[PDB]
């Protein structure tokens, strides 16, 4: 039952996403699937995976 | 005269695809708006409606 983790990494990287860049609002940043976090124009791309995410928790 | 302003204008603008591929020392009050209208352009096909429209049925004009 650890899939209740990636979810709140993902939704908290979305929102600072969405916070510290002042061009995103009138475009439509969604979530395709690796996963990809892309923009409507398809400028800003992001990728994620397991095993980084899992090492960079365990050391937190 | 026509000949370099139409070559200049056609190779500048529209043939570069992709925003990251775009040089440029300055840009004049009609680039601004040609290019604002090339990002609407490319906003609207990215979406679902034309991608679905596309996928059943190949007609593209």
């Amino acid at each position: 039952e650890s899939w209740q983790v990636g979810r709140d990494i993902i939704d908290t990287a979305r929102k600072q996403l969405i916070k510290a860049n002042p061009w995103v609002v009138n475009s439509q940043l969604s979530v395709v699937e690796s996963i990809f976090l892309q923009d409507a124009t398809g400028t800003i791309r992001i990728r994620y995976d397991k095993e980084l995410v899992g090492k960079l928790y365990r050391e937190q | 005269l026509w000949r370099m302003g139409d070559t200049i204008a056609d190779e500048t603008l529209l043939r570069p695809h992709k925003l990251s591929n775009m040089d440029a020392k300055a840009y004049g009050p009609i680039a601004k708006t040609v290019l604002q209208f090339k990002n609407f352009v490319i906003k609207s096909i990215n979406g679902r409606t034309m991608r679905t429209f596309y996928n059943a049925t190949k007609n593209n004009r």
